[PDB]
């Protein structure tokens, strides 16, 4: 019932910048896999 | 000595004689539980015996049958099943017999009751404790005692067994708890534990509110629970209003209009903080719910079909009401500001933003006049609520139609910035950042940028609290500044962008705020360091020098750090040691991605060493370690094949984070890293294979380890055989057998938490696949002859895809990807899968599911795929 991370930037803590760092990451790791695949197979 | 004796030791303020008692107690459990279990029990059940001695008891009974560690609480579980149902019964009429009994307040007993029961029910093992807990709720004559007791254990048991367990006792156990709530209740404690124990109830009841008789008991009681003297009946019961308002959603259309938007409307309106919030809170989850909701409609709509479910607006028609209360309430600041508190000014802002993103345009009408009334209000606290009304409604209503209200305000708002009121400050610097994050144009002018920058960079000196926020508005102001200038400069990165002119100043800027002494408060440090991480990322060509100046910057701090093992005195001295080496990992995770490949080889040596060091003596903080390792991600996908000479040193180091496994995220980082070794080393990560696929396999079979590890790895399996190729046949029947084992997995098709886990699980499973399938297949001609060795799996994998196909759960994800390997294996294998692939219709369907889709990479690969199919049957 405490929505605190969410009033102006409190929730924009270290533990929360880290998760975001590795969903960059993640999704950073699909274009790279995603690209490279789209070029073995032939498409778009 | 007596057990009793030894009981009262267990509260001496003497670190050995604790330990004494403590040890005999242990000792005593290991001999014979049964027994020991028992006569605890007794001692417990006696009223004769003194408080400390059975409320001592009690601890050593609880503590033996639960505890925060679901692994241990399951071990304590079984391992209780396991003794003498003749002991058991014992202790369990002991424990329930102790209802009611004791003086001391936080009933002892209820906690052992809850945890025997949490064991006991799942397995039909204690079937006389609901019916008495009922009868002691129930008869007219029971004490207050022994009602409050009963009801904190009927509290326990919900909120400790899984509600799928209890669902079959719903009944008598909402009976009890009701008749707890009457208002006719003597005791404003009895009132007070039945409606917690209501509370944690509400998710087993649902086939209960699914009668209207029993829904209308229901919400009576509660309503009239929320009129109690008693205000933290008051609070709890509004409580309940709120949770109920979330899981029904769908029945409350009877009792809004009548009665909850009076109730909620009038605790808004309270003085007393505790009951404004449950009511601030109530509304801000119909917003959310009603949010959802319009989700629902808007992708049914494209599926073309109504929604399972259909919102009634009830933000949008109370909208009228809760402005002008909640406009007011942001005029309850705090000025000795904790920015830990969730107080009703604070709920207020979030409420108005919710509102805001909810009702969208409906809403600017309502709260306008009171920005406009208040933004030159000689008082803080007004002037402080309409900056802050103002920045709340920025995202929902049509940009549109806020730039204009946006542009027209710019020259107050810049005067706001210079305000003598520090809180009218901090709110006008987040109210600037969100201008720059939502309508930039408004701020990216040939108006505006100039004073606003001269503003924003006189901010990093001021006061934590408002620099804070300073930093944050300046790294939304970067984004949009890099938006607006490559919109379309035919390459890469743009050649300038209106920061260009002072992003020299702002680095500099933003580096003294990083070591200000006070960087502590209210997060400046860190802020100042994320700040300026996007400010390099989002910077134009012209700007590379200040940016190679900089990451000469951020190497010389990061070995200042190595060397500040001095320092650190007090235990907070450890921590904020660690935040520092976070940053600084992270700052160089960016400087990395922005220098060109030839500034990258110069630093990677003096880099590899200071992240080679920091992990080894830090081993304490894996927060540290994920950074340092996704830092050496960062610097592996620069320096590519070149890595290789340090993979030697590295080696111990990598293992270690696959070995950790007791902090997921530490593990994360390590797999993720073993990924990017493998598209960078290729087969010049042959040699170290062994030991990271032994490893891997080790993290497997451990389930103890976080399952967010396992689809990881699974997916690393399939880059591991790209990197290799052949040399992987090596450990291919273990990784199949395991893609085996895993791709059969299934949750509850209700918990939404697993529900978006599986789809997580799944979509790994045929990124393993699909990698193996790939790896074995060679580079170029037909299909190679290893591939075939996975010839006969070929059947399950489409059977996998098929009942993926099959539960309406999905993902544009997992849909992609078996998309991709359904391609993949009619490359592989040819003919025959066609035979295979029109014997499963759902396949069919799923890539027909694909064809359509507002996913490219679903579509592609969907249309991909069935090319791909119909080119075996145009074939032989």
């Amino acid at each position: 019932a405490a929505r605190l991370h969410r009033f102006k930037n409190k929730g924009k803590d270290s533990t929360e910048m880290r998760r975001r760092r590795i969903e960059v990451n993640v999704e950073l790791r699909k274009a790279k896999k995603d690209d490279q695949m789209l070029k073995r197979r032939n498409v778009s | 000595m007596e057990l009793i004796t030894i009981l009262e030791k267990t509260v001496s303020p003497d670190r050995l004689e604790l330990e004494a008692a403590q040890k005999f107690l242990e000792r005593a459990a290991v001999e014979n539980l049964p027994t020991f279990l028992v006569e605890l029990s007794r001692v417990l059940a006696n009223p004769g015996n003194s408080q400390v001695a059975r409320v001592a008891a009690g601890l050593q009974i609880k503590n033996s049958l639960t505890s925060k560690d679901p692994d241990i609480k399951a071990q304590y579980q079984q391992r209780w099943l396991a003794i003498d149902a003749n002991a058991r019964r014992e202790v369990k009429n002991y424990v329930l017999h102790t209802l009611g009994t004791e003086t001391y307040r936080p009933s002892s007993a209820s906690q052992c009751v809850a945890g025997i029961a949490c064991a006991e029910i799942p397995v039909n093992q204690w079937p006389e404790l609901i019916p008495q807990l009922v009868a002691n709720v129930t008869n007219p004559n029971s004490t207050e005692h022994m009602k409050e007791s009963t009801l904190e254990a009927i509290g326990y048991i919900c909120q400790d067994i899984d509600p799928e367990q209890l669902q079959d006792k719903s009944n008598e156990i909402l009976t009890a708890i009701i008749q707890g709530m009457r208002k006719e209740e003597p005791s404003n404690n009895v009132k007070l534990a039945a409606t917690n124990a209501l509370l944690n109830s509400l998710e087993f009841t649902k086939a209960n509110f699914d009668k209207e008789s029993e829904r209308h008991f229901i919400m009576q009681v509660v309503c009239e629970a929320t009129q109690c003297p008693d205000t933290r009946v008051r609070v709890a019961a509004l409580q309940n209003l709120v949770k109920i308002m979330s899981l029904y959603y769908q029945y409350m259309e009877t009792y809004m209009g009548p009665a909850l938007f009076a109730i909620t409307i009038e605790a808004m309106k309270s003085d007393i903080d505790e009951v404004a919030l449950q009511g601030i809170e109530f509304w801000s989850n119909v917003c959310d719910e009603e949010m959802d909701l319009a989700i629902e409609a808007s992708e049914a709509a494209e599926q073309g079909r109504p929604p399972e479910h259909t919102s009634k607006f009830y933000a949008k028609g109370a909208l009228q009401y809760l402005v002008p209360i909640l406009t007011q309430t942001l005029t309850k600041q705090d000025e000795n500001d904790d920015d830990d508190d969730w107080n009703p000014c604070k709920a207020a802002g979030v409420c108005l933003m919710l509102l805001a993103t909810c009702c969208e345009d409906d809403i600017v009408p309502h709260v306008l006049p009171f920005i406009k009334e208040h933004i030159k209000n000689p008082d803080w606290r007004y002037r402080d609520a309409a900056v802050m009304a103002f920045g709340c409604i920025l995202e929902g209503p049509e940009p549109s139609q806020l730039k204009p209200l946006v542009i027209q305000a710019m020259p107050t708002l810049i005067e706001l910035m210079k305000d003598p009121s520090v809180v009218v400050r901090d709110t006008a610097a987040w109210t600037v950042g969100r201008i720059c994050e939502l309508l930039p144009e408004a701020a990216i002018n040939d108006v505006y940028l100039a004073p606003l920058l001269q503003c924003l960079i006189e901010g990093l000196s001021a006061e934590p609290r408002v620099a804070s926020n300073v930093c944050w508005a300046f790294s939304s102001l970067a984004e949009a500044a890099y938006e607006a200038a490559d919109v379309a400069d035919d390459q890469e990165e743009p050649a300038t962008y209106c920061l260009s002119s002072s992003f020299e100043l702002i680095v500099q800027k933003l580096l003294e705020t990083t070591d200000r002494p006070d960087g502590h408060q209210n997060n400046l440090r860190s802020s100042a360091y994320e700040s300026l991480m996007e400010i390099v990322k989002n910077s134009a060509k012209d700007c590379y020098p200040a940016v190679q100046k900089t990451t000469l910057v951020i190497m010389e701090r990061l070995q200042q750090v190595l060397q500040m093992e001095s320092h650190i005195q007090s235990t907070s001295d450890r921590i904020q040691f660690n935040d520092l080496q976070s940053l600084l990992c992270a700052t160089l995770q960016n400087v990395l991605r922005k220098v060109q490949h030839q500034d990258a080889l110069q630093i990677s040596d003096v880099v590899m060493a200071s992240l080679l060091r920091m992990f080894q003596s830090t081993a304490g903080s894996g927060g540290v370690q994920e950074d340092a390792l996704m830092a050496v991600s960062t610097l592996v996908e620069v320096l590519g094949g070149e890595f290789l000479k340090y993979m030697e040193a590295f080696k111990p180091f990598l293992g270690i984070g696959l070995k950790n496994y007791a902090e997921y995220q530490v593990c994360l980082a390590a797999v993720g890293l073993v990924g990017d070794l493998c598209r960078a080393l290729q087969s010049n990560i042959i040699p170290f294979c062994d030991e990271v696929m032994q490893l891997l396999l080790e993290n497997l079979g451990n389930e103890n380890v976080h399952r967010s590890v396992k689809p990881q790895i699974l997916s690393v399996f399939g880059d591991i055989a790209l990197a290799i190729g052949g040399e992987f046949k090596k450990y291919l029947e273990v990784v199949l057998n395991t893609l085996q084992q895993a791709s059969q997995a299934q949750v509850d098709k209700s918990d939404y938490d697993m529900v978006d886990y599986l789809n997580e699980l799944r979509e790994s499973c045929l990124e393993a696949y699909t990698g193996i399938v790939q790896g074995l297949k060679g580079d170029q001609e037909n299909v190679h002859p290893d591939v075939m060795l996975v010839q006969p799996r070929v059947e399950f994998i489409l059977s996998f895809i098929d009942h993926i196909a099959g539960d309406e759960d999905h993902t544009d994800g997992v849909v992609a990807c078996a998309a991709g390997l359904i391609g993949d294996l009619c490359t592989a294998f040819g003919k025959d899968v066609l035979k295979l692939v029109e014997a499963r219709p759902m396949i069919h369907e799923l890539l027909t599911e694909g064809r359509r889709s507002k996913t490219n990479k679903a579509k592609t690969l969907a249309r991909w795929a069935t090319k791909e199919l119909r080119k075996l049957k145009n074939q032989a």
